[PDB]
């Protein structure tokens, strides 16, 4: 009971909340690939060896 | 507030111009209106017989009393309703009659005794 | 957010009827009091000056 | 805690409820002049005697 | 002539676009403007110099965005206030921005870079 529609002195019911919330997708974070490798400077550098 | 003063609006009178009327099954002194182009109707408005109220000088239509509030720009009502309705049979109303400009109220009311509705004395 | 009971309007419509009438008999007690019992709608209904001459 | 004046997501508040009762007098009523006589009839009769 | 059903409104937009200004003992970035008569004001409306909405080709003459909620026939701002104000200097808003029809918004935002108004992307 929060009013009525254009009158003060009416009341009507609530229900109402009806939540729509966006979908969000997480399956190739969820699948853990890639493994963390926190560092302290802002580039770094790997090198490539091969005796083929 | 601004030029002093803000008044929220006096509440639309209620259905209490009802003091005896015929109790058929299905209802004969209420009659169906539809409500006609963004109209505002209370109750105890004397309407015509297209759903119009009565202006100066067609007093002699008068066919109904309205006994609800319609609210013209949703086209809802004061109970939530899709139609207008008034009483135009034998029935007893208190005389709080809402009349337009110019319209006199001994012939609206000789119109509607001669249908039937007689108006109580209302102190 | 309170809705209105049927007992409250039972209780309002019957004080303002006693008080109606409360009101109504003072009025027909002073009336009496002056000597003519006349309703307020202006109707005579005893002359007491003429009845007992 | 009510609906605002002119929007239906925000709220006022209601301080209260002010009455105005007409005023009545009753002063002769409550001097107890009139003695009550209930009757059974709808007309009543009385005798007028005097002498001189 | 009823249809569907009946929509109550929109929740007006809250006084949140507001991401930094410059906050002193009294309103360094915000200015009140005289309410233009029978104007209805919303937070994020550019408004000119005299207080009314920015038209087309008046662009160039944005002088400040509101960022309270007016009512024309009720003449009071959302929060109780008697006059509309607006943010007017140097200061950093969202991108909601409430134009007229035809306004360039391109335009008005250079015209508010000017005066130190920016607008952070928002997504």
């Amino acid at each position: 009971l929060t009013n009525s529609e254009k009158s003060r002195f009416f009341l009507a019911d609530l229900t109402g909340e009806v939540q729509s919330i966006p979908n969000t997708y997480g399956y190739i974070s969820g699948l853990g690939l890639f493994r963390s490798a926190p560092q302290t400077q802002t580039t770094f550098l790997m090198d490539l060896t091969d005796w083929d | 507030a601004y030029q002093g003063f803000t008044k929220l609006g006096e509440r639309e009178p209620l259905n209490d111009i009802i003091l005896w009327e015929e109790i058929t099954p299905t209802g004969h002194s209420r009659k169906e209106y539809a409500p006609v182009a963004s109209t505002e109707y209370r109750v105890g408005e004397v309407l015509k017989a297209d759903g119009s109220k009565v202006a100066a000088g067609q007093e002699a239509q008068a066919d109904s009393v309205c006994i609800v509030n319609f609210y013209a720009d949703l086209q809802l009502s004061y109970h939530g309703q899709l139609k207008v309705v008034g009483i135009y049979r034998d029935a007893e109303l208190k005389d709080l009659l809402k009349l337009e400009s110019g319209v006199d109220a001994a012939a609206v009311k000789s119109a509607l005794k001669a249908k039937g509705i007689d108006f109580v004395p209302t102190g | 957010n309170e809705l209105t009971t049927e007992a409250v309007v039972r209780a309002k419509k019957l004080m303002k009827i006693r008080t109606k009438f409360d009101i109504t008999r003072e009025f027909l007690f002073m009336q009496a009091l002056k000597g003519k019992v006349i309703d307020a709608n202006g109707v005579l209904y005893a002359d007491l000056y003429k009845q007992f001459d």
